[PDB]
């Protein structure tokens, strides 16, 4: 069948969260919950869900009421934020399968606001007729800033890709791109990359795209 | 039923686990009792029941807490188990209150710190030896069911879809050969004529209990479930 | 108030007599008082129960009369059959309390008779694994002390009777099987008062 | 010490046809069965399949998304189990993990992984372009500065970009690849004071293990 888990979860630095995996075979089939950090590494941080193994933080409890096991982790902390997966068996032949996986953040409290960087297509790369503006942001927390360029003052819709990436122990990033033909920014005015980070109607601008 | 009716017979739990006992008292009897025996054999009395869930108390662990019906049908609830409690609940029944009580076929549970070391055994079927067949005239079938835990089992002989009783000869009880391992052999004796007839069959039935319906199984390897593991050999060996 | 009785385990030899000794200690009247047998595996059945100061209760093979005056229910059978291996329990019931008292409780074991005493150890086979020490001490006398395993790997049961198809006598065994696939049944049975009768085979 | 290494990875057209295996080391490759299990980029964990020892007959199981083309072996004279994957499609493109249950353990060791991609394009060897400020846009904090280099063409599995060999890890930021026209493309900052790059050397050693690209960009000013 099919095991549900929420899409994500959020918690403070200290307190307590609490993930749900629903499995309608659970009373029959056991659970095991596994941990994937940034670095892609999958942890097991508990099985026969309610028995964690030696090398695992005592703040991971793991409780299983009828068709929902649980996955506890007490006074969380910051170096918890990552990937978690519940794992459940199924059919005859206790087939296997694992939740939709779910996504916590610690909130720690210092936020931060943004800071932008754009950077003009390189010569070498006019040179293959190519214009490829990056525009990046650093050191926020937390709210993802959506990063939209605008052409002298006219949001921009067209060859742009960004993200939303969170590293750096406690330090937030992005890279939102923006390509262009090489004849639209030689002959552009004002390549912009209005930055709107979280809690504020920030606006870090910084209107780049005007020397030479 | 004019026989006491016990159920189930055997549990095999985990600490921490909950099960329960049941007991349908002989038709008519009022006063029903729950025994535990425990290592050795010693009866020792838990909580007694009269016409109802009338009682008189005993050593019955709070954990336990045991109900009549009004059919009388009678169960004892199991909480927190503990490997103490491993033991081999009996329960009895009788008329008016002094006369003669009856005890149910009764529920052997077994509660262990990891189910994961339950397991089946090995059953081995060991064939006669030229010598004794020649000199005593006889030939001594030896059956050894080997490596396996909860000593919940029970050896059969069985020749020729029958089974047989006369000249077997199955261990008292079975042996620890190690810390997590047991072993039962028993031995089985015929006619060094019957043996060489090659129309001859010989099973050894070793029926093993194990885990059911509340079957929480670590998802790494087969849930050992209450099993018959034989070994079977026909007539001489052709020379 | 008790039913105290016999702690030994009172092994005997078909044929000779049995006698458990069962004492009671009670502050209100006796109702009646019984004998269970438990049999290897069995729940715990009647053996005999009896309320008059004298009536040779009798039962398949058992007799107990009580005796108030002493306060006793003993339990005693002239002839033993092997059958008779089993625990048994002395109890009863008395007034005011009701209550169902239980004796400590008295294993019983009955062992055989060999006429003439054949001991003798063979080595048997398994078809199956490659790997299989067994052996198989029979017909000894049924006063033997059958040896004890002296290292691990290794195991040597306690002797036991079997009665085959009703024909004649019974016979006695002791069965051993080890992973020291360098020793021998004569060896494994250390101390022994037998003929290891073993070759190779024709054919 | 237990280890578990996937190999056999590769980027191949649709339709095509992968057998990746699975080493073992640290014990008793015997008491235990095998399982696979793949993860697609921004996909959660997916289990493909398990196979048991001999005294389970060696028994296999696959998922249903893979039930008919793909198919698990084991190989005990190696310590080995393979994954022999036909009729692949894109949607297969992930990277294979395989793990083990015993008697006692289980799932806890995973291996590294092994990366297989189905598409149907072909290495498209990276472009490593310098990014560098310094258009005074009056407002300057410069407290520090920062740049990078614009990785730029590759597709295959992920790069590496380094900066001044190692010797720069303070003020360095790999952002998260980016999918554009079935091309890659990365950038790497770095933040330094003021004064320290137009002298000292700031340059990017960017790789990509698919193509030979052993490539150094030394970011002169403009
Ligand atoms: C058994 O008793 C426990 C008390 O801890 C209770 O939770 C449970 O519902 C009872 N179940 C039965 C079958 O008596
Ligand atoms: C279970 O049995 C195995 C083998 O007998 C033993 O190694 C282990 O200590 C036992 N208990 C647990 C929790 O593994
Ligand atoms: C197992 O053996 C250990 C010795 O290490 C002993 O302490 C323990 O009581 C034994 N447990 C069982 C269930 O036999
Ligand atoms: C196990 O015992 C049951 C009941 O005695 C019998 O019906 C069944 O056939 C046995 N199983 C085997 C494999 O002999
Ligand atoms: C009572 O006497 C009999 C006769 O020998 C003996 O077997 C039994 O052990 C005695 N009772 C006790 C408690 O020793
Ligand atoms: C053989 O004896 C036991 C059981 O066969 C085994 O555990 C042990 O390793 C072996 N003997 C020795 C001395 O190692
Ligand atoms: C040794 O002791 C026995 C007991 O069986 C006696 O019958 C006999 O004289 C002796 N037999 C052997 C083989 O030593």
């Amino acid at each position: 069948y099919e095991l549900i888990q929420p899409s994500s979860a959020s918690v403070t630095v200290g307190e307590t969260v609490k993930i749900t995996c629903s499995g309608d075979q659970l009373p029959k089939n056991f659970a095991y919950w596994f941990q994937q950090k940034s670095d892609k590494n999958i942890l097991l941080l508990i099985y026969m869900d309610n028995k964690r193994p030696s090398g695992i933080p005592e703040r991971f409890s793991g409780s299983t009421s009828g068709t929902t096991a649980t996955l506890t982790i007490s006074g969380a902390q910051p170096e918890d934020e990552a990937a978690y997966y519940c794992l459940s068996s199924y059919g005859d032949n206790n087939d296997l399968v694992f939740g939709s996986g779910t996504q916590l953040t610690v909130l720690r409290g210092p936020k931060s606001s943004p800071k932008v960087t754009v950077f003009p297509p390189s010569p070498e790369e006019l040179r293959t007729n190519k214009a490829t503006l990056v525009c990046l942001v650093n050191d926020f927390y937390p709210g993802s800033a959506t990063v939209t360029w605008k052409a002298n003052g006219a949001t921009i819709n067209d060859g742009v890709k960004t993200t939303k990436p969170s590293k750096q122990g406690q330090n937030y990033m992005t890279s939102s791109y923006l390509s262009l033909t090489a004849d639209q920014w030689k002959s552009h005015n004002r390549v912009s990359c209005q930055v709107t980070h979280e809690g504020e109607t920030v606006e870090k601008s910084l209107s780049p795209a005007e020397c030479l | 039923d004019s026989g006491v009716v016990q159920s189930p017979r055997h549990i095999i739990k985990e600490k921490g686990g909950r099960s329960v006992l049941t007991c349908i008292p002989i038709s008519g009897h009022s006063n029903v009792v729950w025994y535990q025996q425990t290592l050795g054999k010693e009866l020792k009395f838990l909580i007694q029941h009269y016409e109802k869930v009338e009682r008189d108390k005993g050593f019955l662990p709070s954990r336990f807490s045991v109900q009549q019906f009004d059919d009388y049908h009678s169960e004892m609830n199991m909480s927190a188990l503990e490997l103490e409690d491993s033991a081999m609940y009996f329960c009895a029944s009788s008329l008016r209150w002094g006369d003669e009580q009856y005890f149910g076929p009764g529920t052997r549970l077994t509660v262990l710190e990891d189910l994961r070391n339950v397991t089946p055994p090995k059953v081995s079927l060991f064939e006669p030896s030229k010598a004794e067949i020649a000199n005593k005239q006889k030939a001594t079938l030896v059956c050894l069911a080997r490596g396996f835990f909860p000593d919940h089992v029970e050896l059969s002989w069985w020749v020729n879809g029958k089974e047989v009783h006369s000249g077997v000869s199955t261990d008292p009880q079975a042996y620890k050969e190690s810390n997590y391992s047991y072993s039962l052999s028993s031995r089985l004796r015929v006619s060094a004529t019957f043996w060489h007839n090659p129309r001859n069959h010989f099973r050894c039935q070793v029926q093993f209990h194990g885990l059911s319906e509340e079957d929480k199984w670590p998802e790494g390897s087969p849930k050992p479930v209450t099993q018959n593991i034989s070994a079977e050999a026909w007539g001489r060996a052709d020379c | 108030d008790s039913v105290t009785q016999t702690e030994g385990l009172v092994t005997v030899t078909e044929g000779l007599p049995v006698k458990l000794n069962c004492t009671y200690q009670t502050t209100y009247l006796t109702i009646a008082f019984f004998w269970y047998v438990q049999y290897l595996n069995e729940a715990p059945q009647v053996l005999l129960k009896s309320s008059t100061d004298n009536k040779r209760t009798e039962h398949q093979g058992f007799h107990a009369t009580l005796h108030k005056s002493s306060s006793s229910f003993h339990l005693q059978k002239s002839s033993a059959q092997l059958s008779d291996s089993a625990l048994y329990y002395c109890a009863l019931s008395e007034g005011g309390n009701y209550k169902y008292v239980f004796g400590a409780g008295t294993r019983l074991k009955v062992i055989a008779h060999i006429q003439n005493p054949e001991p003798a150890v063979y080595q048997l086979k398994d078809p199956r694994s490659q790997d299989s020490t067994l052996c198989l001490f029979t017909d000894f006398d049924s006063q033997i002390n059958v040896p004890k395993t002296m290292e691990s790997g290794t195991f040597i049961t306690d002797k036991t009777v079997l009665d085959m198809k009703a024909m004649d006598s019974k016979s006695n065994g002791a069965i051993a099987w080890s992973n020291q696939t360098s020793f021998t049944c004569q060896d494994i049975f250390k101390e022994t008062n037998a003929t290891y009768p073993s070759s190779d085979v024709p054919c | 010490e237990v280890y578990l290494v996937e190999s056999g990875g590769d980027l191949v057209q649709p339709g095509s046809s992968l057998k990746v295996s699975c080493a073992a080391s640290g014990f008793t490759f015997s008491d235990f069965w095998m399982y696979w299990v793949r993860q697609a980029p921004g996909k959660g964990l997916e289990w493909v399949g398990r196979i048991k020892n001999i005294p389970n007959n060696y028994a296999t199981e696959y998922a249903d998304s893979v039930r008919g083309r793909f198919t698990i072996s084991r190989d005990d004279s190696r310590n080995s189990i393979y994954l022999q994957m036909n009729r692949l499609r894109v949607d297969d493109t992930a990277i294979y993990y395989c793990t083990r249950a015993g008697r006692f353990d289980h799932f806890d060791y995973w291996g590294q992984g092994t990366m297989v991609t189905v598409s149907s394009a072909t290495t498209t060897a990276p472009s490593v372009y310098p990014l560098a400020p310094a258009c005074d846009s009056t407002t300057s904090t410069t407290d520090t500065v920062t740049l990078g280099c614009l990785v730029k063409g590759y597709f295959p599995e992920p790069v590496t970009v380094s900066w001044n060999s190692g010797a720069l890890t303070s003020g360095v930021h790999t952002f998260p690849s980016v999918l554009h026209s079935g091309l890659y493309s990365l950038s790497s900052s770095v933040t330094v004071p003021s004064s320290t790059w137009p002298k000292q050397p700031i340059t990017c050693n960017v790789a990509h293990p698919a193509s030979s690209t052993k490539v150094d960009k030394k970011i002169e000013p403009r």
